[PDB]
RNA sequence: GACCAGGCG
């Protein structure tokens, strides 16, 4: 009966709302220089969070030099 | 004195069966769609219409001047 | 800890003449005097000397090989 | 100097600062939370 | 240019706009044509743009319109003050305000904890004082401790003693000998002690030995001269009109008493408008009143957010609270009902009954994970194949 | 502002979406520049904020005027793309150009827009009605005769030019703006993002050079007020120990609502918030718009007058609960007073302003005074976000059907029409359906031209 | 005559159908995401892709 | 160690550890309060006696019959009943008392 | 960074030496503040030590400010004015880049100022991919063992109000549990695959 | 009539509350925040830090006295503990950073 | 993994 209900229960704990995975979280400071619909990332979280891409006859090239990269330079 | 005289009361006005078809074929709707009003209603009380009909509202609101809302009666 | 270098806000060196000031104020000199002599025009130089604590002489007798 | 109220419930007579605290008790330090006025600080003239 | 032109081309190019706007345009075309010489083509492209402008502020078909409302009506309730100012004056009635307000208003509490009537006079008596305090004199109930200068006890002799201050008693309708009067028709019989100031309660039961106050409080606190509920009374003037205010409610008995005007008279409670006016009076009440209270903190909240809650809040032709034992227990999905609140009570109740769910809402599609219905989950869409590069 | 954000330690969250899907919704779907209105009041929500106001006023308020390289320097930094200076607008010594703020402002808005009001720095108002029958008598007057007759309270932009007023909290403010109001609804969202980013730049880069500070002498009166402030709170505190002796021997006629004491208490706080009021007037009358604290609190940049008259005045009052200090000692608050004592300084009055300082019970009635704001800080949420959960979990399924009406899961039909005429409120002019008389005149003004 | 959620959904399934093999039908600069060709492909106006409604 | 400090702490399992003081209410005192959903005049304490604490409260109400609450025993049994089981019957010791 | 009287906030923006201004009597800012800070809080304490720690900092000794006991400000003034300096606490400074004077005097002063121990180096975090709950494989909590965040009720009703409905699909569903279940379609039950 | 006097107003203070200089010239809140902020700054803890084991510690590298300061700070034993240092403030509109 | 205590917005 503890299962079900409550704050910390298997409906409004883990069924309503659960942890996701790509997610990041720091402090933030004014910038001014930048237009509104921008944000800045610092170089350390975008080298972590990926988005997938699939290969096709537009962007080949990128693709294939960003693989050259490796993981530790910053377009890789 | 009718209740319809008070400003918090609008008219009501009982519609007639040719009417209740038309509007119950306009919305395709069946008459389990619409709001329902008891029967002991001091409004249907002064109407006095039995159970089973539609009773047409002609409502004074800011946004519209007037806006029709309708209701079934249920016992 | 000790006494800095350098003062941090126009990077003149006084921490040559720390010592000096305070013993010359202990002696029982007038401070401002003192901090004339020494050559401090700018209070951003005696802000430096006149709020410092010696905190290494009581951290020295801890030691951890 | 803790209170062994419950942190939950509002407790308005219970949070409001007393007449009689002064000297006793610290008017200023105090959380800010839901911990603020059940949670106070002993003055520097008490004496237990 | 006629005013009858102006009507008629209203009537042949607007005729989908409401009814408010077509009255607003005609008058605000009259009052600019009044001092500037206008031409037809400019009345008929101000025509245009006035529908153009309507036709694009219309709403998207499948927006999500509940929870903006839901929320636009939850966000601003936490920046909510209050003053709460306790002013002796009978001018300020002491009314709760604010979010405990809104609280008792959503919730639909069955009594209010400040019940207040705002009662209008008619035609008459309406530019008077002394009329409205005699008609605020009716309206109000007295007791007999309200009109006493003092009392005093007698637990000795096993009496009770009450002296009247004659300012009230004598301008209180009843006199003296009339309360005595009714008191041989009502209660027991009582002592008859008319003494005019001094007045003596020594009821059966206060015999010499014993049971003295079991009917003297009972006969102090004997309902006359007034409605019953109504505890207090007071005159206000408003303008050019006066009006009255109470404490407590009783509108049935109060459309009842003469010189009082019925058709603008109101009250603070809701379900007695539901009960004597019906529902529709009930949803204009919660309107106006959530409106008001709003309102008078500062904040700016839109109507067309509360319509939406009014309605919803009494669809089944009875005011019902928002919240356990209100429309959320009327859903009829088993999960929407359990996830919020009492949980395993319903779970059982749904398996005793067999209740079947349909998927049909929102909160248990999220549940499933399957998509949800309300916005790009309802579009459809569909493509013809045979498609090549042009 | 929609974030509720300020930066003295708070954090944000970040997500990624992964698939393409995910990401059209959220390109189309969810963009900052398509959330500009509040859907709450149909007004704006981003907008200046703080120093955009400030710098704004400083560029466009009287007297302004700039040389050549500021001039350049300022629109280079803005980002607007010019190639060509304007025609010069006055000649300092040694003939050097200069052009006013106006001028420089004007670069930014529309060509073809239209639009006056009055702004919060109204001060007389015998001086915009002669404005308003000009602009009435000829519905496109002469910019020369406009120049002639500039004032501060009154804005007027004529085919995109500035001609009078100047720049406030009701010219792009939040839940305030005019001017932006007008362009989201007019031009489309990017049209607005240009003009916002370039704004804000300018102000910015005006705030920054021209020197904007504030100091302690900021809050120094003259003799004579400090005089008046003390004579006022004088007789203030003297006609109150006339109520308290008046209560002492009968006297005094009650109030019908409560008892006799508690009319004494009403009587004895409207003479002390009338003191305050009193007393704040003539702190208000003395300091003139020169001084930067009140060009920041005048224009609703930040603060009020109140924080101005309690720096600069006495504090006044304290209270809990509506009601005056009274816990404490039997019949008294402090042991520093003799028992049943009801005068004004033993109950809570503060005569001190922050400036001269507080003796120590004045501060402990401070501190006493201020916990309540802290309690209700923390008391309040809980109650309120439990009646926002209700609602939320109350109102979530109704959507808005293909034919204008909102139906429940079952069927059900709630209304007939969304609202009573189908307008979102997101896309109402201020609540209104339509805004009728924007139309006609901006049409007139259109044609008749 | 689209409302906003359609052509969301539209963008997004011809993004979605670009991304798997299906050719574009308009020419684009190299290196672009399939998105903005998607984007690109609806305020060219060539989009294949109809809604079905009631 | 460090001369400035000033000590009263214990060292629990390489741990310090601090006791705070609890603001109780007075051990022994009657306290009369009043409230308003009845007419209750109601007088609690506290007793303690080797780190028990029991709580005994006497108050009247509209009856206007003095009624005793004590612990395990869930009935308020009425005031002369519960003086009668201590002695003193006689009706002179109770008002003498 | 945050002072004693109650003002806290964050670095913004890191400058080099030559950019900032300079008062004309040699004094070069250690620290900016904005001024429209000032107004709403109401603390003139503040102004008032920092016109007396300048003023210590002159005359070389230290300022007594204990309480209701401490020395008044007009005679902090006082000696400010005596020391050479303008009672009003104001200076004139040139702008850094440009080289030119303000138009305006600004308020300068020396103030006690503390670094509180939240720094940013112990508050960044992000994850990809990393354990998961034993009980009902969700990603774990904290920084500390490669947690993610959770998404709360109200981020559902955000995305709901929105009408996002394939974003609450990847949020809630594709980037957390997920996993295929074999249902006989007869009775209903859950089958089983062997 | 008076019966006493008072010893010193001024240490009606808590201790962390008291290291705030003229502390009547401010709003209470203000006073509040700075008093608990109070608690959290980086400094020199104690001489023996280098032996000492602690899951976390921090130490600073210059430490100062406050120039403006109140004289019970020196009596408690504050200044031979300091933390913090003296910055040159200038009240001035930067570039929106 | 669950509890306890203390902090941040
Ligand atoms: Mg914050
Ligand atoms: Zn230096
Ligand atoms: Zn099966």
């Amino acid at each position: 009966a503890q299962r079900l209900k409550g704050k910390e229960g298997r409906f409004r704990g883990n069924l309503s709302g659960k942890r996701v995975n790509f997610s990041a979280r720091t402090v933030i400071s004014p910038d001014p220089m930048i237009s509104i619909n921008e944000v800045g990332v610092p170089v350390e979280v975008a080298m972590e969070l990926t988005v997938p891409e699939k290969v096709t006859e537009f962007n080949i090239e990128r693709l294939r030099k960003m693989v050259l990269n490796g993981p530790d330079k910053y377009p890789g | 004195f009718s209740i319809f005289d008070h400003v918090l009361v609008p008219e009501h006005r009982v519609l007639s069966e040719e009417e209740k078809k038309a509007l119950l074929e306009k919305y395709k709707i069946t008459l389990a769609q619409l709001p329902q009003i008891k029967a002991s209603d001091p409004a249907v009380k002064a109407l006095g219409a039995k159970p089973g009909d539609v009773i047409e509202i002609k409502r004074k609101s800011p946004t519209a001047g007037v806006y029709y809302y309708y209701r079934v009666v249920v016992e | 800890m000790i006494v800095p270098v350098r003062c941090f806000t126009c990077g003149k060196v006084i921490g040559d003449k720390y010592y000096e000031f305070k013993r010359r104020v202990e002696a029982g000199e007038d401070p401002e005097k003192v901090l004339d002599d020494l050559g401090l025009e700018r209070y951003c130089c005696r802000r430096m000397l006149l709020s410092h604590v010696e905190l290494i002489d009581d951290i020295m007798h801890y030691r951890v090989y | 100097v803790t209170s062994p109220l419950d942190r939950e419930q509002p407790h308005f007579e219970a949070r409001d600062l007393h007449g009689t605290h002064w000297g006793r008790i610290c008017p200023t330090e105090t959380p800010e939370g839901p911990n603020c006025g059940l949670v106070k600080n002993l003055a520097l003239m008490a004496q237990i | 240019v006629s005013l009858s032109t102006i009507k008629s081309l209203i009537e042949k190019k607007g005729a989908n706009l409401p009814e408010n706007v077509k009255s607003e345009l005609y008058e605000k075309l009259k009052k600019y044509n009044e001092k500037y010489k206008l031409t037809k083509a400019e009345i008929e492209a101000i025509i245009d743009d006035v529908v153009k402008e309507y036709e694009r502020a219309l709403v998207e078909p499948g927006e999500p319109v509940g929870t903006v409302a839901a929320q636009s009506i939850g966000e601003p309730s936490t920046q909510m003050t209050l003053n709460t100012f306790h002013y002796a004056g009978v001018a300020e009635i002491n009314v709760t305000l604010g979010l405990p307000r809104i609280i008792e208003i959503v919730d639909a509490r069955k009594n209010p904890s400040t019940p207040m009537m705002t009662v209008y006079l008619d035609e008459e008596h309406r530019y008077d004082r002394a009329k409205a305090e005699e008609v605020a004199r009716r309206i109000e109930g007295t007791t007999l401790e309200n009109l006493a200068r003092s009392t005093t006890l007698d637990l000795i002799n096993f009496e009770f003693i009450v002296e009247i201050d004659p300012e009230r008693l004598e301008r209180s309708g009843l006199t003296m000998e009339k309360v005595v009067k009714k008191l041989e028709s009502s209660f027991k019989s009582a002592e008859f002690e008319v003494d005019g100031y001094t007045l003596i309660v020594r009821p059966k039961k206060a015999d010499k030995i014993s049971d003295l106050r079991r009917f003297a409080e009972k006969i102090k606190k004997h309902r006359l001269k007034g409605l019953s509920g109504v505890g207090k009374t007071i005159v206000r003037k408003e303008g050019d009109e006066y009006v009255i205010y109470t404490e407590g409610s009783n509108f049935k008995q109060v459309l009842k008493v003469p010189g009082v005007d019925p058709t603008r008279t109101r009250t603070n409670n809701i379900h007695e408008i539901a009960e004597v006016l019906g529902i529709e009076a009930a949803r204009n009440a919660i309107i106006d009143e959530i409106v008001s209270t709003m309102q008078e903190q500062g904040l700016e909240v839109d109507i067309r957010h509360i319509m939406l809650v009014a309605d919803m809040m009494t669809l089944d032709g009875i005011v019902r609270p928002i919240g356990r034992h209100g429309v959320v227990g009327e859903k009829s999905s088993v999960l929407a009902r359990a996830a919020f609140e009492i949980t395993v009570q319903h779970l059982f109740e749904a398996a005793e009954k067999g209740e079947v769910d349909n998927l049909n809402g929102v909160i248990e599609n999220v549940l499933i994970g399957q998509p949800v219905p309300v916005g790009t989950g309802m579009v459809k869409l569909t493509m013809k194949l045979p498609l090549r590069p042009q | 502002p929609p974030y509720n954000a300020d930066f003295d330690g708070d954090e944000m969250n970040l997500h990624v979406p992964q698939t393409e899907e995910a990401q059209a919704e959220a390109r189309i779907l969810m963009e900052v520049q398509n959330h500009i209105i509040s859907p709450r009041y149909g007004g704006p929500i981003i907008g200046g904020i703080q120093d955009h106001i400030s710098g704004g006023y400083l560029l466009t308020r009287e007297g302004a005027y700039f040389t050549r390289d500021e001039v350049e320097q300022m629109l280079m930094f803005a980002g607007v793309d010019i190639t060509e200076l304007p025609e010069p607008d006055k000649y300092d010594e040694n003939g050097n150009p200069l052009w006013s703020g106006k001028t420089i402002f004007s670069l930014l808005l529309p060509e073809d827009l239209t639009v006056w009001y009055r702004n919060k720095l109204c001060d007389e108002p015998e001086r915009c009605e002669a404005l308003e029958k000009l602009i009435e008598e000829k519905l496109m007057p002469d910019p020369e005769e406009v120049r002639k007759l500039a004032y501060d309270g009154f804005v007027y932009i004529q085919n995109g030019k500035l001609l009078s007023g100047a720049i406030d909290k009701k010219a792009y403010g939040r839940e305030d703006g005019i001017i932006l109001d007008l362009i989201v609804r007019e031009y489309g969202v990017e049209r607005a993002r240009q003009f916002l980013d370039q704004v804000t730049k300018l102000t910015i880069w005006v705030i920054t050079h021209k020197g904007f500070t504030t100091g302690i002498d900021d809050e120094d009166l003259p003799e004579e007020a400090r005089d008046r402030i003390r004579e006022i709170i004088r007789e203030a505190e003297e006609r109150v120990n006339k109520l308290i002796e008046a209560y002492k021997r009968g006297e005094l006629e009650p109030l019908p609502g409560k008892s006799l004491e508690d009319t004494l208490e009403s009587l004895i706080m409207a003479v002390l918030a009338e003191a305050r009021d009193n007393a704040g007037a003539v702190a208000e009358k003395y300091l003139g718009m020169d001084n930067h604290t009140v060009i920041m609190a005048k224009t609703g940049a930040r603060g009020k007058i109140l924080n101005i008259t309690q720096m600069a005045a006495l504090l006044g009052q304290q209270s809990i609960r509506g009601k005056r200090l009274y816990r404490g000692f039997r019949g008294r608050v402090l042991s520093h007073f003799k028992p049943g004592d009801l005068g004004a300084r033993a109950k809570g009055f503060v005569v001190n302003s922050y400036k001269s300082g507080l003796t120590p019970q004045e501060y402990f009635f401070h501190a006493m005074g201020g916990r309540e704001g802290l309690v209700d800080t923390a008391v309040r949420t809980a109650q309120s976000g439990y009646m926002q959960r209700r609602l939320i979990n109350a109102l979530q399924d109704l959507k808005v059907e293909y034919d204008g009406t909102v139906r429940s899961p079952e069927g059900i039909i709630v209304q007939f029409k969304y609202g009573e005429d189908g307008v979102d409120p997101m896309k109402s002019w201020r609540g209104k359906t339509v805004d009728v008389d924007r139309i006609i005149v901006r049409t007139l003004l259109k044609m008749r031209g | 005559k689209y409302t906003r959620f359609e052509k969301a959904r539209i963008i997004g399934a011809r993004a979605l159908q670009i991304s798997m093999g299906a050719p574009v039908l308009i020419d684009v600069p190299p290196g672009i995401t399939p998105l903005e060709a998607a984007i690109l492909e609806f305020e060219k106006g060539v989009i294949p892709i109809t809604v079905i409604r009631p | 160690e460090d001369p400035k400090d000033p000590g009263g702490y214990f060292i629990i399992n390489g741990s310090e550890r601090v006791i705070v003081s609890i603001e109780d209410i007075a051990p022994n005192r009657t306290l009369v309060e009043k409230d308003e959903r009845q007419e209750k005049y109601i007088a609690k304490v506290f007793s303690y006696r080797h780190g028990y604490r029991a709580l005994v409260a006497v108050e009247r109400r509209k009856d206007g019959i003095l009624y005793v609450d004590i612990p395990n025993v869930p009935k308020p049994v009425k005031f002369v009943y519960v003086m009668r089981a201590l002695g003193l019957e006689r009706d002179k010791d109770i008002v003498e008392a | 960074f945050a002072s004693r009287h109650g003002q806290k906030g964050v670095i913004g923006l890191i400058v080099p030496q030559e950019d900032m201004p300079w008062t004309e009597s040699g004094i070069v800012p250690d620290l900016i503040v904005n001024p429209h800070g000032i107004p709403s809080r109401m603390t003139v304490g503040q102004l008032i030590e920092a016109i007396g720690g300048k003023v210590a900092s002159l005359k070389g000794r230290r300022v007594d400010g204990t309480a209701f006991i401490g020395e008044p400000e007009e005679k902090l003034r006082k000696e400010l004015e005596e020391l050479g300096f303008k009672h009003t606490g104001r200076e004139i400074m040139y702008d850094g880049i440009t080289g030119k004077r303000l138009e305006a005097d600004i308020f300068i002063g020396v103030i006690y100022y503390q670094r509180l121990h939240h720094m940013v180096a112990d508050k960044i975090h992000a994850r990809s991919r990393g354990p998961v709950q034993v009980l009902t494989k969700q990603p774990t909590e904290g920084r500390a063992r490669e947690g993610g965040l959770r998404f709360g009720e109200m981020e559902r009703d955000v995305l709901v109000g929105h009408g996002a409905a394939m974003l609450l699909i990847e949020r809630l569903l594709e980037e957390s549990d997920k996993t295929e279940v074999w249902v006989c379609e007869n009775c209903g039950h859950i089958a089983l695959e062997d | 009539e008076h019966t006493h006097l008072e010893l010193m107003p001024a240490a009606i203070l808590g201790l962390p509350a008291s290291l705030v200089p003229y502390p009547e010239h401010n709003a209470a809140p203000r006073n509040t925040y700075g008093a608990g902020m109070a608690k959290q700054s980086l400094g020199l803890g104690w001489a023996n830090f280098r032996i000492r084991v602690d899951t976390r510690g921090h130490l600073l590298h210059y430490p100062q006295i406050p120039l403006v300061n109140s004289r019970i700070m020196k009596a408690v034993g504050y200044e031979d503990r300091p933390a913090g240092q003296n910055f040159v403030v200038a009240v001035l509109a930067y570039q929106g950073y």
